[PDB]
């Protein structure tokens, strides 16, 4: 029990994250105020 | 007779640099239950700052853990030099814990036979700085999986400055099946942990004294259930 | 450009293990309501 619950973990952690960076990149489209923001698989970008 | 425990300690001064010795170790009449610890630190207070060296060791019946530090100590906020831990233990895994510092970079990482090796490393300057946190699978000790990464880059051209943020979700998934599969690596290493003791002590396993346990429940269950019978003749007859 | 980027935002995410779009649900919700506007008395070319 201890493996399946860390398998359904395993799954649904990465079928998350992917609709996680798409809406990301979707707000991220939103704005382009001074603050520029810079999104990418697995890793973000902050220019202040 | 059964049991005999000895503690020494001692704290003495020579000129320049204090000692400190500790000793501890049991005598017993159970095999799993003595064992002998010694630590022995140097230290020297040179004009303010230290310079630390210490090494403390033990030894058991189901493992020995053996630990070096050196440095020196400048301040309160200046600790330059080395620890290192490696642990041997029969009764489970073996592990091996190295943390280095020095004043512009800090490394540390443990390597364990069930998970692999961990580690993190600090490198910080003026203008720049990365936190990196990897993880290398326990198949694979030559390369490492980021788990997490963090990089501060101030623009040294306008006022600008970059915060990178980096993570693996290779790395994430391995870690986790790693860990699922250790489950039972930890669960047969500590049955037969409590196995041993049992036959150590009584010759028993954990499941023959959970036999024996209910082969005892049987027998007085037994023993109630006879008399219980007979008292029915008992009143029967008397009343006749 | 608002509505059009909300739009995208619910568009382009979901819980994982379902694939289905909240905006499908939506729309079934949208064509009960105007199944129901049809059924209802008084119509007008407002309506339409």
């Amino acid at each position: 029990e201890s493996k399946r619950l860390i398998d359904l973990s395993i799954q649904n952690y990465h079928t998350f994250l992917i609709y996680i960076t798409e809406l990301l990149k979707k707000l991220q489209s939103t704005t382009v105020m001074n603050p520029y923001m810079k999104l990418a698989p697995g890793e973000l970008t902050i220019i202040l | 007779p059964v049991y005999n425990a000895t503690w020494s300690a001692s704290l003495k001064n020579k000129a320049d640099y204090v000692e400190t010795v500790l000793d501890s170790t049991c005598s017993s009449t159970v095999q799993f239950l003595e064992y002998e610890l010694n630590v022995l630190g140097t230290h020297k207070i040179e004009d303010g700052t230290l310079a630390s060296k210490t090494k403390g060791t033990f030894a058991h019946r189901d493992f020995s853990a053996e630990y070096e530090e050196d440095g020196k100590y400048e301040g309160l906020q200046e600790w330059e030099g080395k620890a290192h831990l490696n642990i041997k233990s029969p009764a489970f895994t073996d592990l091996h814990l190295r943390y280095q510092k020095d004043k512009k970079g800090i490394s540390t990482s443990a390597a364990s036979p069930a998970v692999g090796t961990v580690g993190m490393d600090m490198d910080e300057d003026d203008d720049f700085s990365k936190w990196n946190f990897y993880y290398s699978p326990q198949s694979s000790p030559d390369k490492k999986l980021t788990i997490f990464k963090t990089e501060l880059r101030v623009r040294e051209s306008d006022e600008e400055t970059q915060i990178k943020v980096n993570w693996e979700e290779e790395a994430a998934s391995g870690l986790l099946t790693s860990l699922k599969d250790n489950v039972p690596k930890a669960t047969g290493v500590l049955y037969d942990y409590v196995n041993k003791y049992h036959w150590e002590h009584t010759g028993l396993t954990l499941r023959e004294v959970s036999s024996k346990l209910r082969r005892n429940l049987q027998n007085n269950a037994e023993w109630v259930y006879q008399g219980a019978i007979r008292q029915i003749d008992d009143i029967d007859v008397r009343f006749q | 450009k608002s509505l059009h980027m909300y739009a995208n935002r619910l568009l382009d995410h979901r819980v994982p293990q379902t694939d289905m779009t909240f905006r499908h649900v939506g729309s079934k919700l949208i064509v009960a309501m105007s199944s129901w506007l049809q059924k209802a008395s008084g119509s007008l070319p407002y309506t339409q």
